């Protein structure tokens, strides 16, 4: 198990620090409009229906 | 109790994800043109552009599996009601009108076949129709 | 050792109970994340173009507040889809000229979009003169109408 | 190896716990979250809602994009005892033009000497008479299996092509 | 001494150990390169996403249903009718490009 | 993880409407897909 781990961390840390940047980068408008987000969700389902 | 359940529920999408996969394919292709059929159709900004085709019952509409002719509400009432489900176009499933409906939506799990739903894909029992559509009403 | 047999105990658990689902789902998800890496490009313009438009088809149906705004003009319309050649197909692929993508915005100085045949088995490609219909008078009594169904019109 | 193993086992430890006592209140609640949202879409109903969505979406997007008329603009509507048992259709307008068309695929582009028809993947010939299925020597597209096709098309459609349309292998195109 | 006091203790925490360390050796091994070549893949819509992420909450008013926005639907369609104003237009240019 | 923290909590709130909204829109889709299916239009029943 110590061994698989330090494979994996070793083969798939470049890739998670990218991941971690970008996931950061898409999140954050998000964030700074999470009322937005909760307004249209709440009143898609009577539009939809 | 959390991180057992999270996993299985991404196992469960992305396998539903990976059977529909050329359907996601096909979704993603057709997004882009569909922002540029809307910019297309959007130069007037208040008005959109609407056509109405020449020819009257060239293509006659399908009843067959539909809402009776008797349940269809006045405009008067504004009051909005549930929806029901499964009506879609019933006919025979040949002829030129509606080729392209719901009962012939390939199925992604069932090679060579064609239905509605998933649910009617997954199901062996054979496809019957409700009947092919009249014109002097009695479609059931 | 007291504390690793606990923590050891709970860890082997939550895996046991979890390591078989991740296994199964890293190994379904390599067919979509082909699929979502091939498509990328047409990503950023998709959302792009989709919020330009979103005010305008917004003020458009919502512009009078209780009814839609249409231009309404008569026009003729095509042949309807004979039985086994026009049959649905989920074999869409690529994009504009072969790769995926979209166009440049469509404002007022561009404004044809070119169509983009793809491998569905329904298109208005050959739709390039004035001809009369093919069904041009149709029979709903004993199912005989005037012409020949084709898909080339 | 053992001093190497002890250093950088204490390394980690420390580096752990101070991860744990950092992340882990919020990752746990993450976790949290994460579960219920997805337990929630994967109900019974849900699931069915996503099932049948995966599956009659392309169609409605295929459909609605061969809607639009791109000379015209716009969506074209056609309005509509259940109905009269007769019907016209007078003429059909010219949709589209020769140059506003664009292949989402190199291999549907039709070579010189043949035209698109209203079926992607099916190239008829061009000429004066060539409306209305009355030209033949039609090719198809390669890897173009898995279409049915009428008796009048194909009769029109050469042998190679016919049998490339159901069979296997693909035709050469001249 | 001590260790022989605690003999059932030391095995007890090495056998909790190597349960753990079979079942997270076996998720690490069945996942290495799979979720190598998912992270590379997936590398591409991530950064796209986030060019895409501030223009994202508007076109959720749009990107779903293309031709309907969420905002004025109550409005335009009183239940069973969706709502238009017609304007048949015949000018020249109308019947010229129709 | 902590802005993951509230897109999820945000999220989680709404559970029940995003499930409202698979349900509602997984069982019309193909009936609105049907009316469009007859040819290169669709049909409208022009009330007035």
């Amino acid at each position: 198990a110590a061994g698989s781990l330090a494979d994996l961390l070793s083969d798939n840390r470049p890739l998670l620090k990218d991941t971690i940047g970008y996931l950061d980068v898409i999140q954050a408008p998000l964030v700074e409009q999470k009322q937005e987000v909760s307004d249209i969700l709440v009143q898609m389902p009577q539009a939809l229906k | 109790e959390s991180l057992p359940q999270t996993l299985a529920n991404l196992e469960i999408v992305i396998d539903m994800l990976k059977r529909y996969n050329k359907n996601v394919e096909q979704v993603l292709v057709a997004l882009p043109q569909g922002a540029a059929v809307a910019q297309t159709g959007t130069i007037f900004a208040p008005e959109g552009l609407l056509h109405f085709g020449l020819g009257i019952n060239a293509p006659p509409p399908c009843l067959t599996g539909f809402l009776p002719a008797s349940q269809w509400r006045s405009p008067a009432d504004t009051r909005t009601e549930p929806l029901p489900s499964g009506l879609y176009c019933k006919i025979p499933k040949d002829a030129p009108n509606a080729v392209r409906g719901a009962r012939n939506y390939p199925c992604a799990d069932v090679p060579g076949k064609r239905a509605a739903t998933p649910r009617e894909c997954r199901s062996d029992e054979p496809y019957q129709p409700l009947g092919t559509n009249p014109w002097y009403g009695d479609p059931d | 050792l007291v504390a690793a047999v606990g923590f050891g105990n709970t860890g082997g658990d939550i895996f046991e109970r979890g390591g078989p689902y991740l296994v199964r789902g890293a190994q379904d998800l390599l067919p979509t994340s082909a699929l979502l890496d091939e498509y990328s490009p047409a990503l950023f313009c998709t959302i792009r173009n989709y919020h330009d438009a979103a005010p305008k088809l917004a003020g458009a149906l919502g512009g009078n507040g209780y009814s839609l705004l249409t231009n309404s003009l008569v026009v003729g319309v095509g042949n309807p889809y004979v039985y086994p050649d026009n049959l649905p197909r989920v074999n869409a692929k690529g994009g504009p000229e072969g790769r995926p993508g979209c166009w440049q915005p469509i404002t007022r100085d561009l404004w044809p979009f070119p169509y983009l045949v793809m491998d569905t088995g329904a298109s208005i490609a050959p739709y390039n003169h004035f001809e009369l219909g093919q069904p041009m008078f149709a029979e709903y009594v004993w199912g005989r109408q005037v012409g020949e169904n084709t898909i080339n019109p | 190896e053992l001093a190497n193993a002890l250093q950088d086992l204490n390394r980690v430890l420390k580096t752990t716990r101070e991860f744990l006592d950092r992340n882990g209140g919020v990752l746990t609640h993450d976790i949290d979250n994460l579960e219920q949202v997805t337990t929630a879409i994967l109900q019974p109903e849900p699931r069915d809602g996503l099932e049948t969505g995966l599956h009659a979406y392309p169609n409605l997007a295929a459909n609605v994009l061969n809607i639009n008329s791109p000379n015209q603009g716009g969506i074209i509507g056609l309005p509509v005892f259940n109905y009269l048992p007769f019907g016209m259709n007078l003429a059909s307008t010219a949709m589209t033009l020769p140059k506003q068309i664009a292949y989402s695929e190199k291999r549907l582009q039709p070579p010189p000497g043949y035209k698109d028809t209203t079926v992607p993947g099916i190239w008829s010939r061009d000429t004066l008479f060539s409306h209305g299925n009355h030209e033949p020597g039609w090719i198809v597209a390669p890897g173009m299996q898995g279409v049915q096709v009428q008796p009048a098309t194909a009769n029109m459609l050469t042998p190679e092509s016919l049998a490339e349309l159901l069979g296997g292998p693909d035709i050469v195109p001249p | 001494q001590h260790f022989a006091e605690t003999r059932d203790l030391f095995a007890d925490a090495v056998t909790a150990l190597g349960r753990l360390s079979a079942a997270a050796d076996e998720t690490l091994s069945g996942s290495n390169a799979n979720l190598h070549t998912n992270l590379q893949n997936l590398q591409r819509p991530l950064k796209q996403l986030g060019r895409a992420a501030p223009y994202l909450v508007g076109a959720l008013k749009l990107i779903l249903t293309v031709p309907f926005n969420i905002d004025n639907i109550p409005k335009a369609i009183r239940g069973d009718y969706i709502n238009v104003s017609l304007k048949l237009d015949l000018t020249l240019s109308s019947v010229d490009n129709a | 993880l902590e802005q993951l923290r509230t897109v999820s909590d945000v999220l989680n709130e709404r559970k029940q409407d995003l499930a409202d909204i698979l349900t509602v829109a997984g069982k019309f889709i193909t009936s609105l897909a049907e009316a469009l299916a007859s040819g290169p239009y669709f049909k409208v029943m022009l009330v007035n």
